[PDB]
């Protein structure tokens, strides 16, 4: 779909103009779940190896906390930069046109007549 | 085979599979296709088993008719257009030629046949490669062309994959033959949505992509080959059959685990495009792939088979392998359903 | 491509010969160059789905000219009312048609 | 779909010169760079004009400038342009290596009967500029007109509205 | 479009079915494979030369040279069944089964 | 015109001058006279046997080989190309890979054929 | 699909034996791409008895195809509803049945009944509804 | 006659192509292929190929063919399968004489056949396009852009092949 919208730089997985959206803050949600995959990967990395999972090699799964928090830091601003991207073009494509997009009439409930059925 | 011969031949095949993705002319997508081909039968010829000859035989003769049907489609599109671009092309019979061309090198309509077969002769190593990279190259066509397709063609395509993906795998002992069934049903998923929003074809892609290596690889581990001698593998490492029946179930598809995101997603696309008995029908079929899943997961953890006294060695001594990747395998495999809007990042 | 490398880092590998109307040896042209030119910069910058239609005309006549189908089955025509006639002793060839 | 405009065949019956290959090789030299004027005006048109019907009366007129370069030559020393056409001719080639003596004898003629001078190598495939009167063709391929490029993007990125919007995700 | 187009197409077509319809000789089979290609490697000058595609005179011996590549994996394939079971038969080439 | 009439001549000239090494000479063989000639002994039944690998090996190396040279016929025109520099690069790429696939057959046994 | 277009052609129960031809016509067309398909992935030993195999499998097609023919098209016609799903519901149990009897067991013949009258209810529901299987790329 | 010339080398072309699809002996498939590879390389010296129509000979009929007669000398099954062994043969052999007549006949009746694409089954020549080549021989030109141009397929056709050689030893090596 967006795939060929003009302006495009391709194997750019994050473009500069996306820098004119929030960042996501450091603590959202959605990226202590991130760091969350990055632990659960650690706990059981000991348990193929057989070793006291939770404390074994607390070098190990730190770095797993620190390796998926970053991806996925990046993954979100470039997530965030879609729909800000799909919602932008959006709104400029609809004031362009008009006629496809009519303003449904100003009803109130009063006039309106909804057909009642009866439950019996 | 040496390691450094080894290394360069898969360096081949990933690079002849880039080589398709990274081209904007037709005859270079053929020379991906063709030299990718030209080194996945050594691989398959590592053990050199007279089994291992017979898959080989078979995967060359299917993949090297498909893509020699493949120059057709080009060529009948370069006699009505000229046009050496990889685009949507100019002519049904040529959209048609092409897209069964594809369609056996992935194994989807009764062009499936080879693909059991094959993955039961070879090694488990060399099973994990071609049920997983060697499907992104003829994936790759696909997406870019997905403009130009007859949509009836293609979704019958993907119809039978999971139909009979799916039907035949309740009557497979061998780990190795079900794995291969599971792909044909996996394929059709993908497939269906292709035509109507390839981003998801994708999201489908990376996803499947993540159990295959899941369990391949924990199968690799466990070092088994067949039902039952993936259920003596409790005795002598109980944990590996654990996280394999959570994979087991994820790939199955339940919620809230990972295999059913990319399910929930096409089912979501194609009732956007109005069609709504056609997403329903899979989703009856998925419950076949979930029966010998659950057959699997029974056999494997859920029950307790009997083992040999002959297990007690395997006690004493370690694995020695590695799993490269495997922790964050699985993990990246069973739960992220919450990061589901991530795909976005795909468009 | 899937993924568009070569216009990433700007090394043409492929493009140079996808059409017939770019650079080509000593600057000899193809047969339909002058066709495929002007539907090629019709369809520039405007999409496939647009492209298809309002550049119609620019298509189908450079389908024509490499091809050669209506032209062939016009010559095919003529030539067989030709012998539909000539055949009766209604027309006659000029000359110029034997030499 | 229209006409297919001929000429007719009145503006066709032309003068054409009547001399065999090896006559226009043993005098291409000085056939050259002695007539560039009408040559290029004419192949100026079949270039620019790009259209073989218009370039009708340049293409008789160089064939006539042909004509009175093909004369003089006569009132002449044709004498010496029999045998070097002559050995030109027997040449399979038409190759002037062989036949030089009479390229020499030939030269030395136009040197002083009509005084030209031979070009020297490179000279015939140099560019020349022509000074022409003809306007330069507006649409030479008749293009008609373009299709309108869509609309580009404009106005700076706003953040999405209330997030991803994809079923119960808030964010 | 000209009747010898067909007779090249067709010539993939009836080399296309002798692949895909067997009998007891990949040996055989092969040779409807190099067929086949010949067909593509014939037709793609035919369009080429025509067209005066100059810069696409480059395929027909680019399809020749990997096309030619597949032979020596099928018949390197031919001589390993050759060697297992010693001959070239295709229905004792199904050891796979299940 | 001419190029197959020549093709044709040669072999209407191959034809009939074995066809008159065939009727005139007014055949009168026999059964032991058709038999096969064994270095004057018994044939034992024999040449449907597959031969080892060293006579395919060679084969497909050739072809191999062959299929590199067929690269490498249009080298007279791509001498007058404009850009020799691109040229005599890629012209030497060709034949040092000649080399290196030489290289690697001899070093790994390879032209020296199984026994 | 010129093939189907002629039963979709013919109105409801109106000219019984046009849909009766063009559903024995369905019918026969499919039984033999599934009869060729069983020839190939089931060598017929014989080939005698290949044309056998062929002819019991295209004879069971025709006469479910016909036989759903007639009794959706003659109820429509008897009862004056072209519109009623249950035309084609007693067509497909009757089809169904035709089944049992070329397989000569009730329990196949009952189970076909029940699946294929029921989607011939549902397929008569997509015509009149509009569903579409094979939808156009629409978003 | 010379009139439809090329349609008489695309007439054995097809035969040609029917006698080794037919499955018969593989020298005798053999046989029949090469005379279609032999026949074949007259259309395309019909249409200028000379370059082209030269290789096939080369490196197709005296190249992958030839090692072909290699497995044929090396499978050899007891008997020869020639035509005469098997009966299927004829009838694929004397079937694939059939439609490619009728066709031909349809076509060189009212020239509308429409099997799959429309043709026409006018003339071999008239597709023919007029206008001089010059000095530089158009098929020459673009064959040696191999070195100009083609850089990239050069790199990877000739890194193949490279592999091309590595894979046939390992495969044939036998462990
Ligand atoms: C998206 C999110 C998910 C995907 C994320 C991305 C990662 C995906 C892969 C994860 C890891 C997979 C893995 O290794 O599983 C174990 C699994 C089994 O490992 P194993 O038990 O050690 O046995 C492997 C060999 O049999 C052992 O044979 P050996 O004893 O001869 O040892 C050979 C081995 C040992 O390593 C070496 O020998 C190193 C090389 C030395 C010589 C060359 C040096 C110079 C060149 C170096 C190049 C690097 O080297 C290799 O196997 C060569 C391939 C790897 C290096 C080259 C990579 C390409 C360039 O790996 C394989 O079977 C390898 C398959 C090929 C690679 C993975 C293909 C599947 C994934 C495709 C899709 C990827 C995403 C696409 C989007
Ligand atoms: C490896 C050795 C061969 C490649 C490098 C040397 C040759 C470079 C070359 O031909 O570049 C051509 C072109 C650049 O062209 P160029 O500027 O060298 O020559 C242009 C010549 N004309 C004007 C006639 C078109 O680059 C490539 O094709 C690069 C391909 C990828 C190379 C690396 C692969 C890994
Ligand atoms: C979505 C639904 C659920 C999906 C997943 C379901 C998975 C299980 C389903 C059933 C599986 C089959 C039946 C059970 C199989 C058991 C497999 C097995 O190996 O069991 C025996 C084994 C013995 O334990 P052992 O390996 O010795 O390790 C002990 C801990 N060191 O046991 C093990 O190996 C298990 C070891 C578990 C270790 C757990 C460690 C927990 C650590 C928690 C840290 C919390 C930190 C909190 C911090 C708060 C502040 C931030
Ligand atoms: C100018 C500056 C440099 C000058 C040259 C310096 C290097 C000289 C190297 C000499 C050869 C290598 C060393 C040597 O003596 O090797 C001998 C050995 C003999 O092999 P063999 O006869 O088979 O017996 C043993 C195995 N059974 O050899 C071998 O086993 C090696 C076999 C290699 C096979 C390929 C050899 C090259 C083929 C031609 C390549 C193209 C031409 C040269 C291109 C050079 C590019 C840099
Ligand atoms: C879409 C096409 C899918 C084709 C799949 C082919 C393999 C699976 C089907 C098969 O082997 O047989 C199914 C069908 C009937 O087989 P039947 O004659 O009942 O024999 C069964 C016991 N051997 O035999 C067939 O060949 C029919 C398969 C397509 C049915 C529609
Ligand atoms: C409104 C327009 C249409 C009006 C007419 C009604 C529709 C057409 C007629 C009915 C078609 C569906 C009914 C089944 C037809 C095929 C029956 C068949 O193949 O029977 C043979 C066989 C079953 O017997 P078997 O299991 O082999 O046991 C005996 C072994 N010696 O078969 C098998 O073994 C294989 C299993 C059966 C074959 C596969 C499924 C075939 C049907 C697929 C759907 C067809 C839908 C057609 C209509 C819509 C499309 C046009």
């Amino acid at each position: 779909m967006m795939s060929g919208r003009p302006g495009r730089v391709p194997l750019q997985f994050l473009p500069n103009e996306a820098r004119s959206l929030p960042p996501p803050k450091l603590t959202d949600p959605r990226l202590v779940y991130m760091g969350f995959l990055g632990y659960c990967s650690g706990l059981i990395d000991n348990a193929i190896r057989r070793r006291p999972v939770v404390s074994a090699g607390l070098h190990r799964q730190l770095l797993y906390v620190t390796s998926f928090v970053f991806f996925g830091y990046y993954l979100l601003k470039r997530q965030d930069y879609m729909y800000a991207l799909r919602d932008h073009d959006m709104f400029a494509y609809v004031k362009s046109h008009p006629e496809d997009f009519p303003e449904k009439d100003k009803k109130t409930y009063g006039e309106i007549l909804e057909e009642f059925h009866p439950v019996r | 085979m040496n390691p450094i011969i080894y290394t360069t031949l898969i360096m081949t095949v990933m690079s002849g599979t880039m080589l398709v993705m990274i081209s904007s002319h037709w005859l270079l997508i053929w020379i991906g296709f063709e030299m990718n081909l030209l080194a996945m039968i050594p691989v398959l010829m590592k053990n050199f088993n007279p089994r291992a000859t017979e898959a080989a035989t078979k995967y060359f003769l299917t993949q090297a008719t498909a893509s020699m049907m493949l120059m057709m489609a080009i060529i009948i599109n370069l006699l009505y257009s000229g046009q050496w671009t990889i685009t949507k092309m100019f002519n049904p019979v040529a959209m048609t030629m092409m897209t069964m061309a594809l369609a056996m090198k992935l194994g989807l309509s009764p062009f499936h046949f080879w693909v059991p077969e094959v993955t039961q002769g070879i090694s488990l190593q060399a099973g994990l490669l071609l049920l997983t990279w060697q499907k992104l190259a003829p994936l790759s066509v696909l997406c870019q062309i997905s403009q130009s397709i007859n949509p009836n063609l293609m979704l019958t395509m993907a119809m039978l994959s999971i139909l009979i993906g799916g039907w035949g795998g309740l009557n497979q002992t061998q780990l190795r033959k079900i794995m291969a069934y599971s792909s044909i049903a996996h394929m059709g998923w993908m497939t269906a949505v292709l035509p109507y929003n390839t981003t998801m074809t994708i999201l489908n892609l990376l996803i499947y992509i993540t159990m295959t290596l899941a369990m391949f690889m924990l199968l690799i581990h466990s070092s088994a080959t067949t039902t039952l001698s993936l259920s003596h593998t409790w005795n002598k490492m109980p944990v590996i059959t654990s996280l394999m029946m959570v994979t087991l179930l994820s790939m199955g598809g339940l919620p809230p685990l990972s295999g059913f995101m990319p399910k929930w997603m096409i089912i979501q696309e194609m009732t956007k495009n109005e069609s709504i008995i056609m997403p329903t029908l899979m989703a009856m079929t998925a419950l076949l792939n979930l029966y010998f899943y659950m057959r699997l997961a029974y056999s494997s953890s859920l029950t307790m088979f009997p083992s040999t006294n002959n297990m007690k060695m395997k006690w004493q001594f370690e694995h020695t392998k590695q799993m490269k990747l495997l922790p964050t395998m699985i993990v990246l495999s069973t739960l992220v359903l919450p990061m589901t809007p991530a795909l976005s990042s795909l468009n | 491509p899937f993924f568009d490398v070569q216009k990433r880092l700007g090394l043409d590998l492929d493009r140079w010969m996808t059409i017939q109307s770019a650079e080509q040896p000593h600057k000899i042209p193809g047969r339909c160059h002058a066709f495929e030119k002007e539907w090629i910069e019709c369809a520039h910058g405007i999409g496939g789905i647009r492209a298809e239609k309002e550049c119609k005309i620019e298509f189908d006549d450079f389908v024509e000219c490499l091809l050669r189908q209506k032209t062939m089955k016009r010559l095919s025509a003529i030539k067989r009312q030709r012998d539909k006639l000539i055949k009766e002793g209604k027309y006659t060839p000029p000359p110029h048609h034997l030499g | 779909p229209g006409i297919v405009e001929l000429p007719t065949l009145e503006d066709l019956k032309v003068q054409e010169v009547k001399v065999s290959s090896s006559v226009l090789k043993a005098a291409a030299h000085h056939y050259g760079a002695q007539c560039d004027k009408p040559n290029k005006e004419f192949m100026l048109c079949r270039w620019e004009e790009k259209d073989p019907r218009r370039c009708l009366e340049e293409g008789k007129l160089v064939n006539q400038c042909a004509l009175d370069f093909f004369r003089q030559i006569k009132r002449h020393c044709a004498e010496p342009f029999t045998e070097y056409w002559t050995c030109i001719d027997y040449s399979g080639l038409q190759l002037f290596r062989h036949c030089r003596k009479q390229q020499a004898k030939f030269d030395e003629c136009v040197l002083d009967k009509l005084g030209w001078v031979r070009p020297d190598l490179g000279e015939l495939s140099k560019v020349t500029k022509v000074k022409t009167d003809r306007p330069l063709p507006e649409n030479p391929y008749h293009s008609r007109a373009r299709p309108e490029p869509n609309p580009e993007a404009e106005g700076d990125l706003k953040p999405a509205k209330h997030g991803s919007r994809l079923f119960f995700w808030t964010m | 479009m000209p009747l010898v187009y067909m007779n090249i197409i067709m010539a993939f077509a009836i080399a296309l079915a002798g692949l895909l319809m067997y009998r007891s000789h990949l040996m055989s089979s092969l040779l409807c494979l190099e067929g086949m290609m010949l067909s593509l490697f014939i037709m793609s000058t035919l369009i080429i030369l025509n067209t005066h595609f100059t810069l696409a005179n480059m395929m027909p011996i680019i399809l020749l040279v990997f096309a030619a590549c597949e032979a020596a994996l099928g018949l390197s394939l031919l001589v390993m069944v050759s060697n297992t079971y010693g001959t070239d038969y295709v229905q004792n080439l199904n050891l796979l089964q299940c | 015109m001419n190029i197959m009439l020549t093709l044709l001549t040669n072999v209407t000239l191959a034809s009939l001058l074995v066809l008159i090494a065939f009727w005139l000479p007014q055949l009168n063989a026999y059964s032991e006279k058709t038999s096969p000639y064994e270095c004057g002994f018994d044939p034992m039944g024999s040449a449907r046997l597959p031969f080892s690998m060293k006579f395919f090996l060679v084969a497909i190396t050739f072809l191999l080989f062959d299929l590199e040279i067929a690269l490498l016929l249009p080298l007279p025109w791509a001498s007058q190309t404009n850009n020799l520099k691109t040229m005599l690069t890629m012209a030497l790429f060709l034949l040092i890979l000649l080399a290196a696939s030489l290289a690697y057959e001899w070093t790994q046994k390879g032209l020296e054929w199984a026994e | 699909k010129t093939l189907l277009h002629k039963y979709s052609d013919i109105p409801e129960g109106t000219e019984c034996h046009r849909k009766a031809y063009a559903s024995t016509s369905i019918g026969g067309a499919t039984g033999l791409i599934v009869s060729a398909y069983s020839i190939a992935l089931k060598p017929p030993a014989s080939f005698l008895e290949g044309v056998a195999r062929t002819g019991r499998y295209t004879f069971t097609s025709a006469a479910i195809g016909a036989i759903f023919g007639l009794t959706s098209c003659i109820s429509a016609q008897v009862r004056e509803k072209p519109d009623d799903p249950l035309n084609y519901f007693i067509g497909g149990c009757a089809g169904g049945l035709t089944l049992g009897a070329r397989t000569r067991s009730y329990g196949i013949g009952a189970a076909a009944c029940a699946y294929m009258g029921l989607t011939a209810a549902l397929v008569k529901m997509g015509q009149l509804e509009g569903w579409q299987v094979f939808a156009e790329p629409k978003v | 006659m010379t009139m439809y010339i090329a349609f008489i080398l695309s007439t054995i072309f097809v035969i040609g192509f029917v006698g080794f699809s037919s499955k018969p002996s593989p020298i005798y498939g053999g046989l029949g292929l090469i005379v279609s590879g032999g026949v074949g390389c007259g259309i395309v010296l019909n249409f200028g190929g000379s370059f082209l129509g030269l290789m096939v000979f080369l490196i197709y009929l005296g190249g992958m063919l030839v090692v072909f007669g290699y497995t044929t000398a090396m499978a050899t099954e007891m008997y020869p399968e020639v035509w005469v062994s098997n009966k299927t043969v004829f009838g694929a052999f004397v079937s694939g004489l059939m439609m490619e007549f009728c066709m031909v006949y349809y076509a060189l009746k009212e020239e509308e056949v429409e099997i799959i694409f429309k043709f026409n089954g006018l003339g071999d020549w008239v597709i023919y396009d007029t206008g001089d080549s010059g000095f530089f021989s158009e098929e020459a030109m673009g064959i040696a852009a191999l070195y100009s141009y083609g850089t990239w397929l050069v790199i990877v056709t000739g890194w193949s092949l490279l592999i091309g050689v590595v894979v046939i030893m390992e495969i044939t090596r036998g462990n």
